[PDB]
């Protein structure tokens, strides 16, 4: 089987404009566990984001954590890029405090 | 539920390409990791030794170090007549569970492609049903060595049952611990015109259990649905509750969160 990914993107606290903050990327029920994750501070990649052990559910698919500090402002925009063999292009996410 | 395994992770890119990986797990909390650069066992945690010593531990690290060259060497050698084509991955998870503070049963099985292929029960490889031919002439492989499968049966029957009552007792004061959420209110998609989407959201929490739900005074709006519990880097968790409803209708709305860590106070926001 091939499964495709599932992609969640979360802070840990309340947006406070100009306070540090982390970002958050869950990327689960995929297969095979081949993947490129990455994300964006206004559409240029981020350097030095960290990720969990990779590791699979009771069905065999794999799951990831990819997380950063960032500072949000009025006007940056986040958002997290995945690629996959299951996606005809690669598929972004951004983050809306709404 | 409880349960504590050991994971493994085989992948055969190309012919000149490949990676795996091991690793000890206590449910979602990573606990161990196999390092080939070096060839030992590492211990995230202080309470990672469980009640085992170093002797023992030792033992462990020789059987590692000797099984997944083995096993990895072994594949690729038997993957051209078993017909495992390019590419492809192996999955493995093998360790034991707790019923009410009692043990309870121990399992180790095996997977092709994303899907069940072998399991290992009462001391002997058996073929899973679905997966026909190629998972029959696997088992006649792995059966033919007694040997290794008598060593296999003794780390699921005795090594892990002693283990899981070791680690858990001495990983206490870490897995009792009680953190406290904080909450907050946000507006999601609408789902069209003359209505609205109320957002709760509930994060850093531990344990796992929380109860949220969307109120009108002491009468619970059920139509309130609750996302995935989904993780945070620092090991606690984090939920949303939404609602959809008429937005002349959207005055007297309120969240409510009940924890075990909050000692009986309530958290409630107002819309
Ligand atoms: C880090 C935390 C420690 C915490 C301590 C607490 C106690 C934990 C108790 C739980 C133990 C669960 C086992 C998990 C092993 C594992 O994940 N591995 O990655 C090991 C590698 C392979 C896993 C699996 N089976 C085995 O390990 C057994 C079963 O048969 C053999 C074996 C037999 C003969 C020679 C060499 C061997 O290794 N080994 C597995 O994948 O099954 C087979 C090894 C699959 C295999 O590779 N078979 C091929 C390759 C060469 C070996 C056997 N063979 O024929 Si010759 C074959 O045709
Ligand atoms: C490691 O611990 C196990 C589990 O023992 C229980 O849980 C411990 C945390 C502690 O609370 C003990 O007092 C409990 O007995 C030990 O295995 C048990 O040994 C007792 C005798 O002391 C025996 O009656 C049980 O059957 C054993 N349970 C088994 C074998 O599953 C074990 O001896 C400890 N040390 C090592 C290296 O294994």
């Amino acid at each position: 089987i091939q499964r495709t990914p599932k992609i969640q993107v979360y802070s840990r606290h309340p947006a406070e404009n100009g306070k540090s903050n982390f970002l958050n990327c869950y990327v689960s029920g995929f297969h095979p566990s081949d993947i490129e994750v990455d994300l964006l501070k206004n559409g240029e990649r981020i350097e030095k984001v960290e990720h969990s052990d990779l590791s699979f559910s009771k069905d065999w698919s794999f799951y990831l954590l990819y997380y950063t500090e960032f500072t949000p402002t009025e006007k940056d925009e986040y958002a997290c890029r995945v690629n996959h063999v299951t996606l005809s292009q690669p598929k972004i996410v951004k983050w809306d405090r709404d | 539920p409880l349960s504590f395994h050991v994971i493994w992770i085989a992948s055969f890119y190309n012919h000149s390409w490949k990676q795996n990986l091991v690793s000890g797990w206590l449910s979602d909390l990573q606990t161990h990791t196999w390092d080939s650069n070096s060839s030992t066992i590492v211990f995230l945690w202080p309470w990672s030794r469980g009640n085992f010593s170093n002797e023992e531990w030792k033992e462990l690290e020789t059987l590692f170090r000797i099984r997944t060259i083995r096993s990895f060497e072994g594949i690729r050698r038997y993957a051209h007549e078993l017909q495992f084509e390019y590419p492809f991955e192996i999955q493995v998870t093998g360790g034991c569970e707790l019923h009410s503070g009692k043990v309870s049963g121990s399992f180790l099985q095996l997977a092709y492609q994303g899907s069940d292929f072998v399991s290992f029960q009462n001391n002997s490889w058996l073929p899973y049903p679905v997966a026909g031919n190629m998972a029959k002439h696997f088992c006649k492989v792995l059966n033919q060595n007694q040997h290794e499968n008598d060593i296999t049966h003794n780390l699921l029957s005795d090594t892990c049952p002693r283990f899981i009552l070791g680690l858990l007792d001495a990983g206490k004061a870490h897995l009792q611990r009680q953190v406290k959420p904080e909450a907050w209110l946000s507006h999601g998609p609408s789902p069209g015109p003359g209505h609205l989407q109320l957002v709760c959201h509930v994060s850093g929490f531990y344990p796992k259990p929380v109860w949220v739900m969307w109120m009108r005074g002491e009468q619970e709006q059920q139509g309130t649905q609750r996302g995935d519990i989904l993780p945070s880097a620092d090991g606690t968790w984090y939920l949303r509750a939404t609602l959809e409803v008429a937005a002349g209708e959207a005055a007297d709305l309120s969240c409510r969160v009940k924890h075990s860590s909050l000692e009986g106070q309530d958290i409630v926001l107002y819309w």
